[PDB]
């Protein structure tokens, strides 16, 4: 084999951070690094799925862009007890954590704009890849915030071929067409721009989108009943314009990330 | 317990039917869907799919199942998908075959619904 991956025996598990439908996250140490260990949850593991994990992981190892957070390595299973991903520990956690679960100063609107620019840069980069990294969904849980407050798109949050294919757990950020059509039948780049518009919404409101609804309700109402985020009042014209065009009903009228980067760069403090 | 109750305990069975109608509507009514009878409204698998997303906190993308099944085969596929979702959440493989639900076998339908109720009865 070309790579054997990380040796599971070398990982020191320190503290449990989280658990959900996808697996468990633990803070740890490995070869002098502070890491997060993601132990994936899978039913009916097989040789085929193991082979797939090992072929899918190397695409996640992106070390050339400051706004992309790579997978540092992965533990192949067998011989690890379960398929596992390792990433460097990002001290502020996810964008979601920072915006919605902060315990201290509230991040200011300058910092929010810098988050938006960072995310757009990272997405513009990921959109240059051929083919696109499959099953990558942008949302506030899948962006991490590093020590100097840089936002980085999290490659460990990409779903694998064997994970939960018909279960969507963050539909509020998903484009209406993507709630209804197979990925093969949608323009994935345009769908990703909707997700970015919802993240702009979240940065403006500092609220969780559709926080009062369950995930099923959200997807059904967005897909079939025209439910949309309400454009917030009292915002600048160019923020309003940008959110509206990024969230256009027609996927083909939404901009490319590399066409919004220069708008966001003007909006920054310098 | 379940088979004794179904075949021999008629009043206990009506309380089970009523509790189950209340339980499924508590969730389905969030989507403006209403169940009035257990005998046929789960047979096409659609509500079972929708219910599983309501109980376990996900949406099911509309291309993953048949929202308006136009054949026996499509219904069977829906119900089989719903049973996978139940297993993904930690239930054992259900006892009825998916075909038993599509063919409106009451005992099969109520056993599936009763195992959901037992596990998920405290979900808001």
């Amino acid at each position: 084999n070309k790579h054997s991956g990380i040796d599971f025996k070398q990982l020191n598990f320190l503290t449990k951070l989280n658990e959900n439908h996808s697996g468990e996250w633990w803070k740890g140490r490995w070869q002098g690094n502070d890491i997060v260990v993601k132990v994936l949850k899978v039913r009916d593991w097989s040789t085929r799925k193991s082979r797939d994990f090992n072929e899918e992981c190397p695409r996640l190892r992106i070390f050339s862009h400051p706004n992309v957070l790579p997978v540092l390595g992965a533990c192949q299973s067998p011989p690890a007890p379960h398929p596992t991903l390792i990433t460097h520990w990002m001290p502020y956690g996810s964008l979601y954590n920072v915006l919605h679960e902060g315990t201290n100063f509230v991040v200011d609107q300058s910092q929010a704009v810098k988050f938006a620019l960072d995310m757009a840069r990272g997405m513009a980069f990921l959109h240059t890849l051929e083919p696109l990294i499959p099953r990558h969904a942008l949302n506030s849980r899948s962006v991490m915030i590093d020590e100097d407050m840089t936002a980085r798109i999290s490659m460990a949050d990409v779903k694998f071929s064997f994970q939960s294919p018909g279960r969507m757990y963050a539909p509020a950020w998903v484009a209406p067409e993507a709630l209804q059509k197979k990925p093969e039948d949608t323009n994935r780049r345009s769908a990703d721009m909707w997700s970015f518009a919802v993240l702009l919404w979240e940065l403006v409101t500092r609220e969780v989108p559709f926080a009062d609804l369950s995930n099923m309700e959200i997807g059904m109402k967005v897909a079939l009943e025209g439910l949309r985020p309400t454009i917030p009042p009292g915002i600048s014209p160019h923020v309003s314009k940008l959110m509206k065009i990024c969230m256009n009903e027609d996927p083909a009228k939404r901009p490319k990330f590399d066409m919004i980067v220069p708008i966001l760069e003007k909006m920054q403090d310098k | 317990a379940f088979d004794t109750l179904f075949d021999h305990a008629p009043d206990k069975l009506n309380v089970v039917k009523k509790t189950l109608i209340t339980f499924v509507n508590k969730h389905l009514n969030k989507l403006n869907l209403e169940v009035t009878e257990l005998e046929t409204q789960f047979a096409d698998g659609v509500y079972l799919v929708l219910l599983m997303g309501l109980l376990e906190g996900y949406f099911v993308p509309l291309h993953s199942f048949f929202l308006t099944p136009d054949s026996f085969e499509q219904k069977v596929l829906n119900v089989s998908f719903a049973f996978e979702l139940m297993q993904d959440g930690g239930l054992e493989k259900p006892k009825p075959r998916p075909e038993d639900i599509v063919n409106c076998d009451l005992k099969s339908t109520l056993r599936v619904l009763y195992n959901l109720f037992t596990k998920y009865r405290n979900v808001e």
